């Protein structure tokens, strides 16, 4: 590319960020941020592991 | 520094049988008594 400051619109550099997430099968890895309260036993509850 | 150690051998190398070795868990998942093909 012979890239120069005077091209009209798609014909300028772009630059390009690809994020890819895999999922292997390890035990967990990064992610968002959440909160993370507690945890409870023996009631039907709704649940994020 | 590294040396040549490499003397010529007439033999072959023999071949044995593998009767049944060789088997992983492909996969950290729990299994109970399940016939998993
Ligand atoms: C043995 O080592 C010498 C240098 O010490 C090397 O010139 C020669 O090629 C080596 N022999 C073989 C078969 O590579």
């Amino acid at each position: 590319y012979g890239f120069q400051p005077t091209n009209g619109v798609g014909y300028q550099p772009y630059r390009v960020v690809v994020l890819s997430f895999e999922l292997l099968h390890a035990p967990a890895t990064v992610c968002g941020p959440k909160k993370s309260t507690n945890l409870v036993k023996n009631k039907c509850v709704n649940f994020n592991f | 520094q590294c040396v040549n150690l490499t003397t010529r051998t007439q033999l072959p190398p023999a071949y044995t049988n593998s009767f049944t070795r060789g088997v992983y868990y492909p996969d950290k998942v729990f299994r109970s008594s399940v016939l998993h093909s």
